[PDB]
RNA sequence: UAAUUGCGAUAACGAACGAGACCUUAACCUACUAAAUAGUGGUGCUAGCAUUUGCUGGUUAUCCACUUCUUAGAGGGACUAUCGGUUUCAAGCCGAUGGAAGUUUGAGGCAAUAACAGGUCUGUGAUGCCCUUAGACGUUCUGGGCCGCACGCGCGCUACACUGACGGAGCCAGCGAGUCUAACCUUGGCCGAGAGGUCUUGGUAAUCUUGUGAAACUCCGUCGUGCUGGGGAUAGAGCAUUGUAAUUAUUGCUCUUCAACGAGGAAUUCCUAGUAAGCGCAAGUCAUCAGCUUGCGUUGAUUACGUCCCUGCCCUUUGUACACACC
């Protein structure tokens, strides 16, 4: 891997650790693939940062939110509830450290399993409030494939988010027990719970 | 002593700055002049006398113990 | 830039309206290197209404 | 359990009482230059993609 | 969003009225005719004129249009 | 190569310093380091509590190296944090005149810090080479 | 006097100014290396500019920098950007012009406002409320 | 003040032989702070993997 | 005096709590000339060949 | 540190200067359930009397104890500055003590009582039962009478 | 379209006020002018470690050079540009590229005509009239009160913790202000746990206070889920400061006392990008007193990029016996 070495150090630890194969500071970038045909195109991975923390204006227009680094959309979803507003770089470290936990058990790719963790908690259909007339019922309705992400990530930090309230297990472990059971949704997670009944209500109607 | 002292000069046409016309119908309605009158002729002396627009309020009560305001106003106003 | 914010009301009515207001300063200093006769001729047509001027030496 | 394969070809506009919502028509990808169109919740652009569980299904605008 | 005031649009149209030879389809020679040509206050200003009589010439050179 | 405190990571540094001045013996603390709690506006006292006076007397000098000179308001400013006045907004306040205005003289009567000119005190020339002995100890860590 | 330039870096009330001389190849901000300043997860963030460009970039050049104001992170986003468009000012006097374009745009095509100074900037707040756009909370009587 | 939060004798049975079977350690018998260091008394010998670095969040995985 | 203030037992939260609010103390604004405003009450009024000679 | 394993030394609870102690909270930390005791004036009589804080409370074998409490029951012999403790010139004797027991609750009516006994304005609003330190008293404190 | 902003239709054609223009502020210039009250490089003089010549500092002028940084002058720059998609292929809108900037560039300043019995005689030596005017409603002086406490309402501050408190340690802004007949901003040396005290000094200020070493935030520990070390009300005892005067405790510190509060019913507020929210700072006030306001920067999202359902208000049409105009 040529390394080049001169008179500030530089480990071989982060001179491995470049223009060959991109990955994380630790982790593969390559090998995230969608497991879900659509949230193609929505869900930026490839291409690479290692850090996520970037000033990136991405609101002043529609969807240039949504080619955000992914990772980082989640990120920012955890410096919420005034308590945490700010604390970026606080927040930025529970996913370091929620991300070498996963690998705890799961073999699988760090932001692997988080991507399959937003695939099994899109709400695909969803229900409205019709006008309808006074007491009136709710409409089957379809959200989008970036309401879905959004609702996604979203549904599955809130649930961490309370789950690490009031209990030792720090909020690195809450987020790590959140996105295994969302890998492919497996019975206890927050997530996939509302994502359920946020969806068998779109069958109360037709 | 010597510090100052104070020379007088008299202000080219007047009636394009203000407070020589605000204090001339001031002396006029103090003089007993219509209210109109006094007001049109102040604002007809100040167009004759150069400027490119004109414009002059009166507030408050004369006579009738609620209170008018009229508008005299002659040319062309900017205001923004 | 020297602010003043004050309410605009003379009054405390109304919706609480604020209106800073601002004068702005510009001070220049030249450092010079002139004879013990010119002292005089740049002060006096050195003028115009508005304008502090103030000379004096050192380095001390 | 029966998906569906739905791009959409072209949208329409926002349906709906205060507006979140919009009928978008669109195309299976499967047995393409289909028929029919249905409406959504998120934000939406042309060339997306999203599942149908019931596609003999469609209704009208929102009241 | 900025639809142009018609002080600029009633300008633009009263100088491709008399001045195509001159009056070229690129702005930034549009704009240093006006400082020449015109007596406009502000940069800001003409910079609008000039890029509208831009625009306006490009579409004469498609047919005609209105004014 | 030639080490210098630049080149050296923040708190496993000056925390070696503190293995070091704990373990050489020359400090002539005041005594009355069991009580004191670094400000008004702190809580308790420091918990290291054999020590910790090391640990200040390490970064004492580091801040005053990397700058010309100071006096013993500034580092009152620097330590000093926010203190809760319990149901009042949060302010920051200056930490304690005392327990720095002589670690200063306690650790220049070992002579690591001189008594500048302009006012202030500034690093020793001594000091300045108890300096790169400071870590060249500890890139020893990663040798 | 040997060939070297000066740039620098702005975010939001950071500015990193930077002197890149033609050195041994040295990176020491504030006299202190790169190697850890810590907000330490957000090194690789100043790191990266190296990675990208391709490391080794450097054997024939010596970096230096300083940073007024700021804040914790308003100053290391400041530097990233003071150092590589002191290296692309380096290739413009000193090399050629295709050894030049290679990194600008091996930059932009990753830019993280590596080389674009990002425009952003607090706004002013106006009187009817503590915040730029919020407002008091108010009573409806 | 719940479930022995202090050395326990025959807890220090239970800790030597549980240090198997994980893909995980963390702070989460035990009380939480003679848990905190409890820890690298751990790799002290080969029981551990310290795949974490800091504070507030530590992961170990089994010997290898 | 102050062994006025304490001997007399007639005080303290105590006897205060003891008793009830009067009902008034949680009542509205009672609008006190607002609806009214519009029409002169001065019982007046100006003539129009006295207005016309003012203005 | 490093763990240390060791025999039923440790006892759960024991009761002592008229209140209780659980074991297995800090030496350092429980020590507090008494009155006149602070977070501060405990840390700092502790290795005062030469004991090792960072263990628990069933622990630290009792000889010290005997005498821990002869350093706050007598904390001027034993070098400790009368600016750190609760009752300074006194009232009557201009002596400094510390106050920690029952007798907290008791020295507290002592004072109370002083001031209604004397007429003081501050005895008058406490014989009332109200704020005593000039807070406003209108929209505050209002339920818990 | 933000806009009676325009296109277009057109018995109307062409204009003005108001909107826009404009002004200010925040962003762009390695291009003009250059500054020991702004700073960069070299070099003197100099300290340390390694040595191979280096790396990190010191140096109110030791000299020399420069203007990138800083500053404020003069210019320039954007005009929604280019291209494309949409559309009466109109005004326009939308996507991409470029770009300091492409949301009226962001934020303000200004702002026509009319309306109100809106508030202000408690800012005015602005004022009509009325009242009083020597046992005064004038005026000063002494003391109290505006703080008074069964309760109802509203703007707020600190919290219920483990994205935490705590303890070290890392340690980064910006808008200001500041002392003459003076007592203002204060560095620095001591003494004091602290508050503070004391001995001197710089500054009328880009020169000194000040890199305002602010706070959240980053590091490493101690705590362990338990009203706990979260929380800091209430309360006693003492020491300080402001002031002629601190009792009804002006403010500050110290010890101790250690509540409610375990996420808040009906309801309702504010807000779309460096915004929200958390964070602290200056200024106003000010002898002493910010839990207030006016500005500032620090850290920095979620979700919109829509509609008229709620609510409000504008606009046509329409009815009108109202025009003092539905009070
Ligand atoms: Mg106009
Ligand atoms: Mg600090
Ligand atoms: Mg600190
Ligand atoms: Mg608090
Ligand atoms: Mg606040
Ligand atoms: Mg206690
Ligand atoms: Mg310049
Ligand atoms: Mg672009
Ligand atoms: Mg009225
Ligand atoms: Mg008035
Ligand atoms: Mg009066
Ligand atoms: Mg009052
Ligand atoms: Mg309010
Ligand atoms: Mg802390
Ligand atoms: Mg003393
Ligand atoms: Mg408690
Ligand atoms: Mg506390
Ligand atoms: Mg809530
Ligand atoms: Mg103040
Ligand atoms: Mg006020
Ligand atoms: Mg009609
Ligand atoms: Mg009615």
């Amino acid at each position: 891997f040529t390394p080049v070495v001169l008179a500030t150090p530089i480990p071989e630890e982060v001179q491995q650790a470049q223009t060959e194969i991109k990955l994380f500071n630790k982790w593969s970038f390559e090998e995230v693939e969608v497991k879900d045909a659509s949230l193609v195109d929505y869900v930026q991975v490839r291409q690479p940062i290692f850090v996520a923390h970037t000033a990136g204006r991405y609101a002043n227009k529609r969807f240039r939110k949504a080619q955000c680094p992914i990772i980082e959309r989640l990120t920012n979803s955890l410096m919420m509830n005034g308590r945490n507003n700010g604390k970026k770089l606080k927040a930025v470290r529970i996913i370091k450290h929620t991300l070498d936990i996963i690998n705890v058990l799961t073999d699988q790719n760090p932001i692997q399993v988080v991507v399959d963790a937003i695939t099994n908690t899109g709400p695909r259909e969803d229900t409205t409030r019709v006008g309808g007339g006074g007491a009136a019922r709710r409409q089957a309705v379809d959200v989008s494939p970036l309401r879905r992400v959004n609702q996604a990530i979203a549904l599955l930090t809130i649930g961490a988010r309370e789950a690490a309230f009031r209990n030792i297990k720090t909020i690195a472990e809450t987020l790590a027990e959140e996105l295994i059971n969302a890998a492919k949704g497996s019975s206890t997670s927050y997530a996939i719970k509302k994502k359920d009944e946020l969806e068998r209500v779109a069958k109360s109607n037709r | 002593p010597g510090t100052i002292v104070l020379y007088a000069e008299r202000v080219q046409d007047r009636g394009l700055s203000a407070v020589a016309q605000a204090e001339s119908m001031k002396f006029k309605l103090l003089n007993g002049l219509a209210i109109r009158r006094a007001a049109y002729g102040v604002v007809r002396y100040v167009m004759e006398s150069g400027a490119k627009g004109c414009e002059v309020v009166v507030s408050g009560k004369l006579r009738a113990a609620r209170a008018k305001a009229m508008k005299f106003a002659d040319g062309f106003l900017i205001h923004s | 830039v020297l602010k003043i914010s004050t309410r605009k009301t003379p009054n405390g009515e109304g919706s609480k309206t604020w209106e800073t207001y601002e004068m702005r300063i510009h001070k220049r200093y030249i450092d010079l290197e002139a004879p013990v006769q010119i002292v005089k001729r740049i002060t006096q047509i050195t003028i115009e209404p508005g304008v502090d001027v103030e000379v004096v030496v050192a380095s001390n | 359990t029966p998906v569906t394969l739905a791009k959409v070809i072209k949208v329409l506009g926002r349906t709906g009482s205060r507006g979140g919502v919009t009928q978008v028509r669109v195309e299976f990808l499967e047995d393409t230059s289909r028929t029919i169109v249905r409406n959504v919740k998120g934000p939406v652009r042309e060339n997306d993609i999203l599942v149908l569980m019931e596609s003999e299904r469609e209704a009208r605008r929102l009241r | 969003g900025r639809v142009r005031t018609k002080t600029v649009k009633r300008a633009s149209k009263a100088l491709i009225e008399r001045y195509y030879p001159k009056l070229t389809l690129d702005f930034q020679t549009n704009k240093r005719l006006c400082d020449e040509i015109a007596t406009i206050q502000s940069k800001r200003l003409r910079n609008k004129i000039a890029g509208y009589t831009t625009h306006l010439m490009k579409r004469i050179q498609k047919g005609p249009v209105r004014g | 190569p030639g080490v210098s405190v630049r080149d050296v990571a923040a708190q496993d540094f000056i925390n070696a310093y503190a293995s070091f001045l704990q373990r050489q013996g020359k400090l002539e603390v005041p005594g009355y380091v069991d009580i004191v709690k670094t400000s008004s506006g702190n809580e308790m006292p420091p918990q290291d509590a054999e020590g910790w006076f090391y640990k200040r007397a390490a970064s004492v000098a580091r801040h005053i190296y990397m700058r010309k000179q100071v006096g013993v308001g500034k580092l009152n400013k620097l330590y000093g944090g926010a203190k809760s006045r319990g149901v009042r907004p949060y302010k920051h306040i200056d930490a304690s005149g005392s327990i720095n205005r002589k670690v200063l003289q306690a650790l220049e009567k070992i002579g690591i810090v001189e008594i500048s000119p302009k006012g202030g005190r500034r690093i020793s020339e001594n000091g300045q080479r108890d300096l790169d002995r400071i870590a060249a100890q500890t890139l020893e860590e990663d040798e | 006097a040997v060939p070297s330039v000066q740039t620098f870096g702005k975010k939001k009330s950071a500015t990193a100014v930077a002197h890149v001389k033609a050195g041994k190849g040295l990176i020491k901000v504030n006299g202190s290396p790169i190697t850890l300043v810590e907000p330490e997860i957000l090194r690789f963030k100043v790191y990266e500019p190296l990675l990208l460009v391709g490391l080794d970039k450097f054997s024939n050049i010596d970096i230096r920098v300083r940073v007024t104001g700021g804040g914790h992170v308003s100053q290391v986003y400041a530097i990233r950007q003071a150092i590589a468009k002191g290296l692309v000012a380096y290739h413009q006097k000193y090399v050629d012009e295709q050894s030049k374009n290679e990194l600008k745009k091996a930059f932009t095509s990753y830019d993280r406002t590596l080389l674009i100074a990002d425009s952003r900037r607090p706004e002013p707040k106006k009187f009817g409320g503590k915040g730029a756009r919020s407002r008091f909370q108010k009573s409806y009587r | 003040a719940q479930h022995a939060v202090i050395l326990d004798q025959e807890k220090y049975d239970r800790i030597l032989k549980e240090v198997p079977t994980y893909r995980y350690v963390s702070v989460s018998k035990i009380g939480g702070s003679l848990a905190r260091i409890a820890l690298r008394h751990l790799e002290k010998e080969g029981i551990i993997k310290p795949i974490s670095k800091h504070s507030k969040q530590a992961i170990y995985t089994r010997a290898t | 005096g102050n062994e006025g203030a304490i001997r007399d037992k007639t005080a303290g939260r105590r006897n205060n709590r003891s008793k009830d609010v009067t009902d008034s103390a949680t009542t509205k604004k009672s609008n006190t000339r607002r609806a009214t405003d519009r029409h002169s009450r001065t019982g007046k009024t100006d003539t129009k060949k006295k207005v016309n000679q003012g203005w | 540190s490093l763990v240390v394993q060791e025999q039923g030394s440790f006892q759960h609870i024991l009761r002592l200067l008229n209140t209780n102690v659980d074991g297995n909270i800090k030496i350092v930390y429980a020590l507090t359930t008494i009155k006149g005791v602070g977070r501060r004036y405990s840390n700092l009589v502790c290795k005062k009397a030469d004991v090792d804080l960072h263990k628990r409370a069933g622990e630290l074998t009792q000889e010290e104890l005997e005498r821990i409490v002869q350093i706050m029951q007598n904390p001027t012999h034993y070098k400790i500055p009368a600016w750190f403790l609760n009752r300074q010139n006194d009232i009557t004797d201009g002596k400094d003590y510390h106050t920690l027991a029952n007798n907290v609750e008791s020295k507290l009516r002592d004072d109370l009582e002083r001031l209604k006994k004397i007429r003081a304005h501050r005895g008058i609003r406490h014989f009332w039962g109200l704020r005593v330190r000039g807070q406003h008293t209108k929209t505050t404190g209002r339920r818990r009478a």
